[PDB]
RNA sequence: GGGAUUAUGACUGAACGCCUCUAAGUCAGAAUCCCGCCUAAAAGCAACGAUAAGCGCCGUCGGAUCUCCGAUAGGCCCCGGGUAACCGGGACCCCGGCGCGGAGAGCCAUUCGUGACAGGAGCGGCUAGAACGAGCGCCGCCCCCUCUUCCAGUGACGCACCGCAUGUUUGUGGGGAACCCGGUGCUUAAAUGACUCGUAGACGACCUGA
RNA sequence: UGAUCCUUCGAUGUCGGCUCUUCCUAUCAUUGUGAAGCAGAAUUCACCAAGCGUUGGAUUGUUCACCCACUAACAGGGAA
RNA sequence: AGCAGAACUGGUGCUGCGGGAUGAACCGAACGCCGGGUUAAGGCGCCCGAUGCCGACGCUCAUCAGACCCCAUAAAAGGUGUUGGUUGAUAUAGACAGCCCGAAUCAACUAGCCCUGAAAAUGGAUGGCGCUGGAGCGUCGGGCCCAUACCCGGCCGUCGACGGCA
RNA sequence: AGGUUUUACAGCGCCCUCCCGCCCCGACUUCGCCGCUUGCUCUCCGGGGCCGCGG
């Protein structure tokens, strides 16, 4: 049923926190609710993170436990871990609010005059192939 | 929600008893009016035996010389519901008692609210404040169990309403089919309008 | 539509002591403490409609009066901001509706 | 004693007070753990006026300083040997705890005593620390996480941010 | 403490089906169709196995109560696939001092009506349940036997009977009247 | 007369290779409990009859006048549900989506008017709706020509009321009656006192009859 | 039944019976069960349980006693 | 004994205020009339001001759960309910269980929460609702809530001045 | 317990070292792994509430 384990290796994403929205590496789980992370490439130190700040994405990197942070990043870049997150949907979804929450009240307008001729043009043509389909 | 909305339509199948009226009794003190409708979805945390011992403890409490003045131990899920909001509010007062008229419980939905769209209080709901190893009681068969002669009906009624929501549901799936084919047949028409949708992070 | 929503949830009290001096108030969107930085220092207004007409200042006489208003701190960790008004508000405006307007400005 | 925090741990060294019939008298290093500098010079006038006689007023304290973690970033099998009063007698108890610093191990075993056993800070009395290695260990709550390539999911994820939206259409998923 | 894991496999026969949708395993075999559901249980059951794959529990961080259900689920499905392929058989016999009792079984096997109990002449009309047929077997004086593909269904259909034949106000260690279960075999042997 | 169950006796079955009524899951079960039956009927309510130049409605268009009483300041956005899973699409499977953009953290509206020149896409029928029922839906004729929605233009004018508050919405709001105004409605309305009855009564009430 | 003396001496009517209502269970009987030095009958121990019943009389002002019969049983109490 | 009689100190009598639901005496703190700020004891699901923290760890299921000074009751003795801990004995010279099988098993003791022990009369009391990933118990962090108390300022009065004016 | 026996087709410690062999980051309030503070900490350095009474 479970398709993301907490293994040596599963990249995870930090919910909240200190370093909130930075990717990381389970080097190794000390306890049932903590475990040794470490982001060389992203700029998260080694530390004990608890799993409650985590969420386990799709991607595993080949390094022994507690292995220093110098092997840690050759996986890291082997994996290109950085190039499959960047353009995976869960990174582009974090991307698109970022824009959506810095828009000033100028974009706020000229993103309002789109929608509202965007509709207009698709709720034609659904109603164009509605009457045809009855 | 959370935008002071008119009517705020909770949902109750799922929720707890003390859990969501701690909330409900809340909101109708700030003005708010709100409507629970299925009261009798509302579950216990306990076991079965447990919350019914409660109840038929609640139904000794009668007054001795005339019980007529006594307690009034409503039987129906929606009056049990009604009656544990008030005990959360000064109801001997008139701001408490003001604020119960803007609450308005139902056992089921009935059609004045069939055809609205019923939220859902994620701080009051059993999958998040019960572990998945205890005990509930369903408010609908504990209130069946002690006096309530309306739990046939209402299940006979809530069915017709799944029954005929589900026929607007299967039309509401084929026109958003449509949708999104109208998309795709006249996405060159609308190249122009979606980029600024999609520089502005409103499409990802 | 240039003010936000706000209700008058009651007075900065204790358990059994009331102070009318300060009202607290309920933001729309604001449920937490940081969030209130931006509404400390704007005018309230709590708009009611009595039975005689009054002056109103750049119209005619209609039937609508308000009572005026600041916000003065943050009340807890919920977004509560106390308010301190020109005359106390009275307790039948517990539960109605407080605008909170856009002046004076920092942005 | 309030074990507030996590409890650092401090090495005290005291001695008695110089005469001149007992000049340069011995030295008498301790082991320290509490939230600061003024209990633990309090807590090291309670282990020495017990071991010894020498009490506060009739030695003085020569040294009280921090003992930092030599490897913060390495998880370590820590054991520690204590002894707590229950409301009965006192007992003996050897309880085995996984942390990366010493300071955050014995700190464990002080909300642990709290939570098993009643146990407050002033009743606990620690003994001895000591960095056990993975084949020494008696506990098997430690020992399941002494597996090489360890895999488990996080089953059931309990929704919380319950108050962000207090109100909303959506149902929580807890499967992720 | 809770265990990381705890898992139990059960190898399915080739001619059985065990299927599941979630926590409802749905066994098929050559006498009929089982169907339970496992929603109260908050376990996984993978279906592993390249042909007839094998039925794989799992507990992920289980305390010593949740990990007693783990044998118990793997148990339950054994006794889906042993009533499909074999069938389960409950025979009991009765037991009688000076009245015999005389069981007639109606509704073709759906019910069971037993007479003569201690001379007594009320009726005692016993109906199974859905699933379970009842018949007066040969090669045998006065035994019953059960048939039907839910052992938790033959078990208490078998119980039924030896709890309609009760003595009361007796000694039951001198009034030893009754029909009690003699051995829970299967109907086919394997 | 039923329902869930207490005591109790059991089923399946682990923990604990066995065993076990229990841990998960099930069964039988009683002068007890709850309900039915029965008695009362709420600052609870429905169906329906008749409603007196006088008395409503119509034509929510009232064209205008007055008085009151609350709020409010875009939305009446609808599968069922699961959580050790779920959703969408296509002829038990397969594909796709899953910290959930086929997203109530969003979505749908919405960004000042009046007069010319180019780009971009109000009555007739059928069917369904009764838990506390309508601007309900779908087609075919009439209506003029749409500030239709968006991007670019040119020349004007709508006090630009000289820094200032109660502005703006649902409001064509809900209630009492008032005043010329264009059409109807049916107007052989009921209760009560006294008398009578005695199936009923201390007095009222109640059952009746004219 | 004492012990105490806080309330009441510009007053709380005081023993028993009669009458009538209600509650408690520490269950005498009846309903459903477990146990025996339970063969049956009878009886004893215990459990869920106060729904229901728990009498007529001689003597005594008596509550309390004692006897006569009846009875499924003739259980024990509270509410100034 | 909410009884009678002493000793030290405090309180009360003579005293209001914040907290303990309620209250003579408990905890905090003693009081001219007010604005602002901040605390004590105690609190922050709702009544009810404040945790609407993505608080940390663990214990706990109760067919009479539990919920904190005085304080409004509970014991001896028990549990194969569950979680820790102490001291021993068996076991690939193959134990334990089962009618051969091949990896751990057994016993005593101890301490937490829960349960049995646990019966009274008008209907009823963690203060009420209610709470069981908690609103419970234990050990702790951050933030926040307000007393006539502390701090700053205005005003009245009293008191003092080694006080100022003919 | 990675690779086929202790480094090998990953890594984890502990010693003698080559000057601490050698450089760079200093509790990170200076790039969110962990403490204590000025040796008068620096800012027409920002923002909010409150009131300026007298003479
Ligand atoms: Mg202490
Ligand atoms: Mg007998
Ligand atoms: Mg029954
Ligand atoms: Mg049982
Ligand atoms: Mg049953
Ligand atoms: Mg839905
Ligand atoms: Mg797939
Ligand atoms: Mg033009
Ligand atoms: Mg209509
Ligand atoms: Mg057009
Ligand atoms: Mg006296
Ligand atoms: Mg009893
Ligand atoms: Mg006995
Ligand atoms: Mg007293
Ligand atoms: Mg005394
Ligand atoms: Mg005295
Ligand atoms: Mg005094
Ligand atoms: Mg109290
Ligand atoms: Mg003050
Ligand atoms: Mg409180
Ligand atoms: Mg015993
Ligand atoms: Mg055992
Ligand atoms: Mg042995
Ligand atoms: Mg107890
Ligand atoms: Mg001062």
């Amino acid at each position: 049923v479970f398709k993301r384990f907490v293994e040596i290796g599963r990249v995870a994403f930090i919910a909240f926190g200190p370093h909130e929205g930075k990717l990381v590496a389970i080097v190794d789980v000390i306890d049932q609710n903590r475990a040794l992370v470490d982001g060389p490439c992203t700029g998260v130190k080694r530390q004990a993170l608890p799993f409650k700040c985590l969420q386990l994405t799709d991607y595993v990197i080949k390094v022994p436990h507690s292995a220093r942070q110098k092997y840690v990043r050759r996986a890291w870049e082997k994996a290109e871990i950085s190039k499959k997150w960047e353009e995976s949907s869960w990174a582009k979804k974090i991307e698109a609010r970022k824009k959506r929450a810095a828009m000033s009240d100028f974009d706020r307008y000229k993103v309002s005059k789109a929608k509202k001729m965007r509709n207009k043009i698709i709720r034609h043509e659904m109603k164009k192939l509605q009457k045809a389909a009855a | 929600a959370d935008r002071f909305n008119k009517v705020l339509i909770i949902d109750g199948r799922g929720h707890l008893l003390g859990r969501l009226s701690a909330i409900v009794a809340k909101q109708v003190l700030l003005g708010h009016k709100i409507v629970v409708v299925r009261c009798e979805g509302i579950n216990i945390s306990g076991n079965f035996y447990r919350n019914k011992l409660k109840y038929l403890a609640f139904l000794r409490k009668r007054m001795n010389t005339n019980p007529s003045r006594g307690p009034y131990h409503f039987r129906a899920p929606s009056r049990i519901f009604w009656r544990t909001v008030r005990g959360m509010l000064p109801h001997k007062t008139k701001r408490g008692q003001a604020a119960l008229d803007r609450l308005k419980v139902f056992d089921g939905i009935p059609p004045p609210y069939d055809k609205r769209k019923r939220m859902v209080v994620p701080a009051a709901l059993k999958i998040v404040r019960l572990k998945p190893t205890r005990k509930f009681a369903l408010l609908g068969r504990l209130a069946h169990e002690v006096g309530w002669k309306y739990q046939a009906i209402t299940a006979t009624l809530e069915e017709k309403r799944k029954e005929k929501a589900k026929l607007r549901y299967s039309k509401k799936k084929v026109e958003m089919k449509l949708t999104k084919q109208a998309e795709k047949n006249v996405e060159s028409k609308i190249a122009v309008y979606t980029d600024v949708l999609k520089k502005y992070g409103v499409l990802v | 539509r240039l003010w936000s929503k706000a209700i008058f949830a009651g007075y900065k009290r204790g358990l059994r002591n009331q102070r009318e001096h300060t009202a607290l108030l309920k933001l729309e969107g604001v449920y937490n403490r940081g969030e209130v930085d931006f509404y400390l220092g704007k005018r309230c207004a709590y708009v009611y409609k009595a039975k005689k007409k009054t002056a109103t200042p750049g119209g005619k006489p209609n039937k609508t009066r308000v009572i005026w208003g600041k916000v003065t701190r943050a009340h807890g960790n919920s977004g509560m901001v106390r308010a301190k008004f020109k005359s106390n508000l009275p307790a039948k405006a517990i539960g109605h509706r407080i605008r909170v307007m856009l002046y004076p400005s920092r942005v | 004693m309030k074990a507030s925090g996590t409890l650092r741990e401090y090495k005290v060294v005291g001695r008695l007070l110089p005469s001149v019939k007992n000049p340069a008298p011995p030295l008498y290093r301790m082991r320290i753990f509490a939230p600061n500098h003024v209990v633990a010079k309090s807590r090291f006038w309670y282990f020495v006026s017990q071991l010894r006689k020498m009490k506060k007023a009739s030695g003085e304290i020569v040294y009280c300083g921090l003992v930092f973690e030599k490897s913060p970033l390495k998880v370590k099998n820590f054991g520690i040997w204590l002894r707590y009063d229950s409301r009965s007698g006192t007992h003996n108890m050897y309880r085995e705890y996984r942390d990366l610093t010493t300071s955050g191990a014995v700190t464990q075993c002080y909300r642990d005593m709290g939570a098993r056993h009643r146990a407050r800070a002033h009743a606990i009395q620690i003994m001895k620390v000591q960095v056990i290695a993975a084949n020494k260990c008696r506990r098997p709550a430690i020992k399941q996480f002494h597996d090489s390539k360890i895999k488990f999911p996080l089953p059931h994820r309990v929704l919380r941010r319950q108050h962000k939206p207090r109100f909303t259409t959506k149902r929580p998923n807890t499967f992720f | 403490m809770k265990t990381i894991l705890s898992n139990q496999t059960v190898d399915i026969p080739d001619n059985v089906t065990v299927s599941l949708k979630g926590r409802t395993v749905t066994v098929k075999g050559p006498r009929g169709v089982l169907r339970r559901e496992f929603n109260h249980i908050n376990l996984e059951l993978s279906l592993l196995g390249k042909k007839q794959k094998k039925l794989r529990v799992d507990k992920w961080w289980g305390n010593r109560k949740e990990l007693a259900t783990v044998r118990t689920i793997c148990s339950h499905v054994q006794n889906m696939i042993k009533g499909v392929t074999l069938g389960f058989r409950y025979k009991m016999r009765s037991v009688y001092a000076h009245f015999p009792i005389n069981v007639v079984i109606q509704e073709s096997g759906s019910l069971v009506e037993i007479r003569n109990f201690l001379g007594e002449k009320y009726i005692r009309r016993v109906r199974m349940r859905q699933g379970v047929a009842c018949a007066v077997s040969a090669a045998q004086k006065d035994e019953l036997v059960l048939e039907g593909n839910d052992i938790e269904l033959v078990s208490n259909s078998a119980a039924l009977i030896q709890q309609a034949t009760t003595v009361k106000n007796k000694d039951i260690r001198k009034f030893l009247d009754g029909i009690y279960v003699s051995e829970k075999g299967t109907v086919v042997e394997a």
